[PDB]
């Protein structure tokens, strides 16, 4: 999955989140045109309570049905004040992307921290199932004091072996703009004057 | 009327695109659709023509969503990963083409271009085509992420074939792409549902025994929603309805972080207190989750119950503050009890 913002001089926004499912999707490349096809079929449930490769379940309401839309986590985002576009963001990540965006709306927010710290602050991620487990990444693993207390509780926590997200956010403030690039990925961010 | 506009992308090239097509006159959705399309170059583990997204749009004060989601192929059954024992076949779903639902992104940016973009069509595929033809400088992390596709694919699928010769630093080129670009350009997404691309991918699936048929492709839309609309301490958050979960998961999310704010303060930011209260309130998104959200045309989706507030305080309270909650009583929140 990818995630790009955009925010126009007449304060049009888009927000797109978009992906093959797992990298480079299925393998399969279109002969005589070039391009890869999707893996995005596990994103339904193949069985009753059975996790796909993100470790969620589902039943009837994502089960496999002859043109259906399998259930995705994607999350691509816009906040206005007053009726003016305020903050443009989305991440890759599966099942993390809308934890992930919740946390960088909480370091935002709640925190008050610039948008560059509310990126990169280390992110976590909890699902109900695998029970009891947080995942975290190797750009910022969980550690020390807080690892041990989150253990003491009796949380488990993994490596899950590929960094939380990769948010691509613009802030605007009246008229000035800001963007930031998650370090865990190679993401880039420009203002254009008009 | 801004100090100007801006660009985050997750390369370089993307980042470029933008800027150019902004500075250009294009509009965001120009700059969109002509970012989607250079990243269908220069980030093939992700940016695609053969996947399927979402746009959240704010354009002259309005909110829009646009699902340009795959769909499951006509021929697709309830139990098709399975094996004769019932038990899930390793990789089916993930691995080749039987792993493919119908592609969605050209048709997907090409309804949010012809609603609302300004610059001509073909203007906004060129960056993407000259990435193709002239090629673009291979990422560190796509050379690691290439070397673990190698070995999950080979030999399974032709991915070495194409993108094999990748390599950090070199420029890659990708002359058939180039082409499949300068169609979709020229005819639109006729090409790709209709034309000579769509005939290339249904050979590949005839080849593979994939499932995706002409009837597949004919029939495949994008589908304008209206946008998930969640209000907090005076802003007002837009993302993804059905069939994302997100806009259900951040509207329970922050609806319930809010409702147990005498519990979040004073605790730090990922202090352990945070995290696990963070991971309390997953889990009964989580719970929701499983039982209740799919395409919203093929059940009856209980969003309103799932999203309105007195629904959110009920599960607040179910937060356990002090210890980790029993998973196995965690339910889903709409389930009659006795």
């Amino acid at each position: 999955t990818t995630h790009f913002s955009i925010v126009d001089k007449d304060g049009n926004a888009v927000s797109n989140t978009y992906t093959l499912n797992w990298d480079f999707g299925s393998g399969v490349v279109v002969k005589g045109a070039g391009f890869l096809l999707n893996d995005e079929m596990d994103d339904f449930s193949s069985k009753p309570g059975v996790a796909n490769a993100f470790g969620v379940v589902g039943s009837d309401a994502n089960a496999i049905e002859p043109g259906k839309r399998m259930l995705s986590s994607m999350s691509p985002s816009i906040v206005t004040r007053d009726g003016h576009v305020s903050l443009v963001l989305g991440t890759p990540g599966g099942s993390r992307i809308f934890t992930s965006i919740f946390q960088v709306l909480n370091n935002v927010y709640d925190f008050h921290l610039p948008l560059e710290k509310a990126v990169a602050a280390q992110r976590v991620h909890h699902q109900l199932l695998p029970k009891d487990t947080i995942y975290y990444d190797a750009y910022a693993p969980l550690t020390g004091k807080v690892a041990d207390e989150l253990k003491a509780m009796g949380y488990t926590l993994e490596d899950q072996g590929w960094n939380m997200g990769d948010i691509q956010a613009i802030r605007v403030n009246g008229k000035a703009l800001e963007t930031a690039s998650d370090p865990r990925g190679r993401g880039v961010g420009m203002v254009v004057k008009p | 009327t801004l100090d100007g506009g801006a660009v985050a992308a997750p390369d370089q090239y993307g980042a470029k695109v933008a800027a150019e097509i902004l500075k250009k006159g294009g509009n965001a959705v120009d700059a969109a659709v002509a970012t989607a399309f250079t990243l269908a170059v220069t980030y093939p583990e992700a940016g695609n023509i053969g996947g399927g997204g979402f746009m959240t749009l704010y354009v002259d004060g309005k909110p829009y969503f646009l699902d340009y989601r795959e769909i499951a192929p006509k021929a697709a059954t309830k139990t098709m990963y399975l094996n004769e024992k019932g038990e899930v076949i390793e990789n089916l779903s993930l691995v080749g083409a039987k792993a493919a639902g119908v592609p969605g992104t050209v048709m997907g940016l090409w309804e949010a271009h012809q609603r609302f973009g300004k610059l001509k069509w073909s203007e906004l595929l060129t960056p993407a085509i000259g990435y193709a033809q002239t090629g673009f400088k291979v990422a560190d992390q796509q050379y690691q992420y290439r070397q673990d596709a190698i070995a999950l694919f080979n030999g399974k699928t032709n991915f070495g074939d194409y993108f094999g010769t990748m390599k950090p630093g070199e420029v890659f080129k990708q002359p058939e792409l180039a082409k499949t670009l300068e169609r979709i350009a020229d005819k639109g997404p006729d090409d790709f549902y209709k034309g000579e691309t769509a005939k290339l991918l249904i050979a590949q699936m005839k080849q593979d025994g994939g499932l995706i048929t002409s009837d597949d492709l004919v029939d495949y839309q994008a589908k304008w929603r209206e946008p998930m609309r969640i209000d907090w301490q005076g802003n007002t958050l837009y993302t993804a309805p059905l069939p994302s979960s997100g806009g259900i998961a951040l509207a329970q999310l922050i609806g319930i972080k809010e409702q147990r704010a005498a519990d979040f303060k004073g605790v730090e930011l990922n202090s352990a207190k945070y995290i696990h209260l963070l991971s309390e309130i997953e889990k009964r998104v989580f719970a929701d989750r499983a039982d209740y959200l799919g395409d919203p045309q093929f059940s009856k989706v209980p969003v309103a119950q799932l999203t309105d507030p007195k629904y959110i305080a009920k599960r607040a309270g179910e937060v356990n503050p002090d210890a980790i909650s029993a998973t196995e009583k965690v339910r889903p929140g709409l389930e009659p009890h006795q």
